[PDB]
């Protein structure tokens, strides 16, 4: 199905 | 491995994808990760082989779209279509915030021309959103010395100093004392959306004689600008006044409904520019029709 995999997140507020 | 990085105006997402991965799969994962539902406004911006800024087609695979090769692929989740009025059409706070941050950045980057009086008023709403109410105690002289408040073009007519500016912005911050954070962002967008360059997609074009021009695509139709005046259109083509639009390779033609009026013919550097122009025309025209049914 080839869904992207999250390997990182940054939230800036 | 295909490393991709998608930024919203206030978030950064890094994904590993596959050669079969579509833009829609990447788009939908960003969208549900940040929790946005007004998706019709947004797209995944990127830069291509030739250094052009364009949008990912969501129906085609990410790998088949000539995205510039860099270890982290670089996509900017951004507003691609702009409403005719932000007050009627931006419902969720996530949608309003992302529009506010994107439009403010464009104004601060001198990408949208903005008069100095409007710029300071805009800056005042931005500080009411960030700081809340001005309080005589916790906001002592100099509290905006490290805030980026106005576009540099406004500064270049430097009748005021760097400190005179901040004091005049401070004055207008005080006048917003009752304003809540979300309404401050919305008041910014209400003012910003009336600037002439707001929401215009500019394309470098030429007429049949070889004269350079600009082609604007916005929510209301097409506009032709002279190369040295990107503020005021010289010819305007609202949707209702267009009979048909066409392109064949590099040649693009607009036929007005008048029937006695001549077609307007212009030329793009290559076919992909005309394809990108038309795609934005189709996207903006559809939202235009959907607003009126």
């Amino acid at each position: 199905d080839s869904e992207p995999v999250l390997k990182g997140v940054k939230l800036h507020y | 491995p295909i490393n991709v990085r998608v930024t919203t105006m206030d978030a950064e997402l890094e994904f590993a994808i596959q050669p079969n991965t579509t833009g829609k799969q990447l788009f939908d994962q960003v969208v549900k990760t940040v929790g946005l539902r007004e998706v019709w406004f947004f797209g995944l911006q990127y830069v291509d082989s030739k250094g052009y800024s364009t949008w990912l087609k969501l129906n085609k695979k990410v790998t088949q779209q000539d995205v510039k090769k860099e270890n982290p692929l670089q996509f900017k989740f951004r507003a691609k279509f702009f409403p005719e009025d932000v007050s009627e059409e931006l419902i969720q706070e996530i949608t309003q915030r992302l529009f506010f941050l994107q439009v403010k950045e464009a104004i601060l980057n001198d990408e949208i021309y903005c008069p100095p009086e409007t710029a300071v008023l805009l800056a005042s709403y931005a500080v009411q959103a960030k700081y809340g109410d001005y309080n005589k105690e916790i906001h002592k002289p100099g509290y905006l010395a490290n805030d980026r408040l106005l576009p540099q073009r406004v500064l270049e007519q430097h009748k005021l100093t760097k400190e005179q500016w901040e004091e005049r912005i401070q004055n207008w911050h005080e006048e917003h004392r009752g304003m809540l954070r979300e309404d401050s962002m919305m008041e910014y967008l209400k003012i910003a959306q009336d600037l002439e360059m707001y929401g215009v997609n500019y394309f470098e074009i030429k007429n049949k004689k070889g004269t350079e021009l600009w082609l604007g695509v916005d929510a209301l139709g097409l506009n032709i600008y002279e190369h040295d005046d990107k503020l005021t259109p010289k010819i305007g083509f609202p949707w209702s006044e267009i009979r048909n639009i066409s392109f064949n390779d590099k040649k693009f033609v607009i036929k007005p409904i008048d029937k006695k009026a001549p077609d307007f013919v212009f030329y793009a550097p290559r076919l992909r520019i005309n394809k990108r122009i038309l795609a934005l025309c189709m996207g903006n025209h559809e939202l235009y029709m959907r607003r009126r049914k």
